[PDB]
């Protein structure tokens, strides 16, 4: 995705703080429980009936360092998302089944998790510029949708 | 809902007659087709055209249309049993609601010449409107 | 965009039966009684009261055939749409200050019209292709948008 | 919304306390910068950073969801004005609303470090959908 060197330089140095093990549960867990009808994926996790129960649920975490580990590598490759992502597309779609609108609904979740942790270095200009990051991976995840 | 939008409704559904369970399995290959998204929902199904799975299901979702518009006056009751499925075991994303509502507005509108006109359109648009609002009433 | 030869040829075979006249004034007008809303950038077209008021009236259907005329040519360039309505694009956004979510509702209603308008002959896999146009063309208008 | 919703709602608001007009003006510049098609509904507005219009539109809208949390038990009669307002005269696009919402999700959660909780991320979410929900009841 084309990004200006201004929202480059934003998000490499911003990511360069994630612990992300702690922000991948996190994202991850507040997803289940602001949208609770996200969990239909995570039957096999155990407990999931409580916020408390959400956030420290030790499959949840694990995952957590899945899918944003994923994420980071992706954010190495901003100039072509959808070469990146195409097996891991592919697999959602034809053996997880996942609902593409899910991708945007994390998006939006990591930006909310950023800002939670950022606080005020998390400024206007930053989330701009990772809403369009977040934007472009789920489109790229989307892409071999069939 | 006004008092115009329940008898343009019952108008147009009534014509609907018995072909309501043919038109609720032509919208879901209508969405299928064009939304290929909504498929991660039925992994399950054989979505083959003229699949049996996708006409009964047609038949179902064409019921519980018809049971709304018999109780247009009283929907959240009506659906109750409904709007507790999707919510708690189906979990269907809310977005999805408005692909369908437009595949079955293009069913309707291809096999109704003469009903469809631009207000019946507007008034069904917003039946089925508040139906995915009460189907959805319970997610959070 | 990319479409497959079939729907290629699904799209320009039932255009060659649309009266763009008609077709785009019909479309406009359901559009102004569906979405209310979209009202707001025809003030100046007089009576919109009722669909009645709205469907006879010498604007909208002038109206009808110039945005529709220039849908037209573009199913000519379905190879570059971003290319076609670049300047349209900068016009609606620059000038007329169109929310694009509003090109989205006119291509469902203009699909609904369509139905409407060829009854069997708007077949489930002939929907499916001018969904994609659609969405295609309401992307291309979007693009320069700032 | 549950009354745990309406308690961790008006808990997260009573924080906010003064800082709700800054606080509106700052979700106003995360969504003009953020969502850019969001910028053709104030073509009349100075949109650069500490605009004076800006911070006193930002200051209106904050006290519109003071008023809702006072009375989030009767929502429609306390935005009454402001749904048919932007029903029959702004006429902004549904779609934009959960735009708004969102960055003001974002703008709480960099200036409430500690109640900015996963439940009250939760009730916050179903709050301003309700908000939303009622603005644009009276659009059709
Ligand atoms: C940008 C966001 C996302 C990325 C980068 C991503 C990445 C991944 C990765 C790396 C895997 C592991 C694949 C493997 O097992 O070899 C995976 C698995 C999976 N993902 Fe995604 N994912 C994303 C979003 C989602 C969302 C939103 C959901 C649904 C709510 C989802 C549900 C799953 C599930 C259920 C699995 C299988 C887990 C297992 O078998 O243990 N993913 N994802
Ligand atoms: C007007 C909107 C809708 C109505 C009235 C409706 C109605 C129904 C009904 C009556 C059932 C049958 C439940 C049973 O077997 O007891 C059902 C099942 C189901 N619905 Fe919904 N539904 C609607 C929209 C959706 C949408 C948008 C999707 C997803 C794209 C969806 C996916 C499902 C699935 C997957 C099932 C279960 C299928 C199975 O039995 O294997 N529904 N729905
Ligand atoms: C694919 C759909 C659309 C196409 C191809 C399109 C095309 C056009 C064209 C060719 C013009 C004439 C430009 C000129 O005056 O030189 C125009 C004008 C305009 N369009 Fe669009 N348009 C589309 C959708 C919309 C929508 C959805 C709205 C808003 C509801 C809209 C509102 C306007 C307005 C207000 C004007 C100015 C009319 C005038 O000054 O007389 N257009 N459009
Ligand atoms: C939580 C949602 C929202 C609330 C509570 C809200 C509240 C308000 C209030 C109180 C006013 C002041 C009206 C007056 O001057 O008397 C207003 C004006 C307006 N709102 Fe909404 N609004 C919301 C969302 C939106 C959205 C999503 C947009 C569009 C992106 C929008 C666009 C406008 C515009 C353009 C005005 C008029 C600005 C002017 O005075 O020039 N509003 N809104």
């Amino acid at each position: 995705m084309h990004l200006t060197p201004e929202e480059k330089s934003a998000v490499t140095a911003l990511w360069g703080k994630v612990n992300v093990d702690e922000v991948g549960g996190e994202a991850l867990g507040r997803l289940l429980v602001v949208y609770p009808w996200t969990q239909r994926f995570f039957e096999s996790f155990g407990d999931l009936s409580t916020p408390d129960a959400v956030m420290g649920n030790p499959k949840v975490k694990a995952h957590g360092k899945k899918w944003l580990g994923a994420f980071s590598d992706g954010l190495a490759h901003l100039d072509n998302l959808k070469g990146t992502f195409a097996t891991l597309s592919e697999l959602h779609c034809d053996k997880l089944h996942v609902d593409p609108e899910n991708f945007r609904l994390l998006g939006n979740v990591l930006v909310c998790v950023l800002a939670h942790h950022f606080g005020k270095e998390f400024t206007p200009p930053v989330q701009a510029a990772y809403q369009k990051v977040v934007a472009g991976v789920a489109n790229a995840l989307a892409h071999k949708y069939h | 809902l006004s008092p115009a939008d329940k008898t343009n409704v019952k108008a147009a559904w009534g014509k609907v007659g018995a072909h309501a369970g043919e038109y609720g399995a032509e919208a879901l290959e209508r969405m299928f087709l064009s939304f290929p998204t909504t498929k991660t929902y039925f992994p399950h199904f054989d979505l083959s055209h003229g699949s049996a799975q996708v006409k009964g299901h047609g038949k179902k979702v064409a019921d519980a249309l018809t049971n709304a518009v018999a109780h247009v006056d009283d929907m959240p009751n009506a659906l109750s049993a409904l709007s507790d499925l999707h919510a708690h075991k189906l979990r269907v994303d809310p977005v999805n609601f408005k692909l369908l509502s437009h595949c079955l507005l293009v069913t309707l509108a291809a096999h109704l010449p003469a009903e469809f006109t631009p207000a019946v359109h507007a008034s069904l648009d917003k039946f089925l409107a508040s139906v995915s609002t009460v189907l959805t009433s319970k997610y959070r």
